[PDB]
């Protein structure tokens, strides 16, 4: 969490995949453990967000729906 | 004893609702993969 915060701050940048892939391999070759959510494209959950367990339980909510209104 | 008019229902039985015509199309039943709700 140390890690995150003061290399995008001197970055200026408001979320970690919107670095620069120079600075945000930097970051990979150190800590391997967030390759896995930044490498990915597309995740089930978006990454590195506070309300991406709620956004899961919302998706459900749209698919439950807009299965009911096609059937 | 007890007393009734009776009606027997058979699955021949059935109902013919209308729809107006801008009905169907609707906004609910039109949502798209992804809302900002």
């Amino acid at each position: 969490a140390t890690a995150l915060t003061e290399a995008c701050a001197a970055e200026r940048v408001v979320r970690p995949h919107q670095l620069s892939p120079a600075g945000q391999a930097e970051l990979l070759l150190r800590f391997p453990a967030l390759e896995v959510p930044l490498r990915h494209p597309r995740p089930v959950l978006p990454p590195f967000d506070i309300a991406a367990e709620v956004a899961f339980t919302a998706r459900i909510h749209l698919a439950c729906l807009r299965a009911l209104g096609q059937a | 004893w007890e007393h009734r008019r009776f009606i027997v229902a058979d699955s021949r039985n059935f109902i013919t609702p209308e729809f107006p015509r801008d009905f169907w199309m609707s906004p609910v039943f039109n949502l798209p993969r992804e809302t900002a709700a």
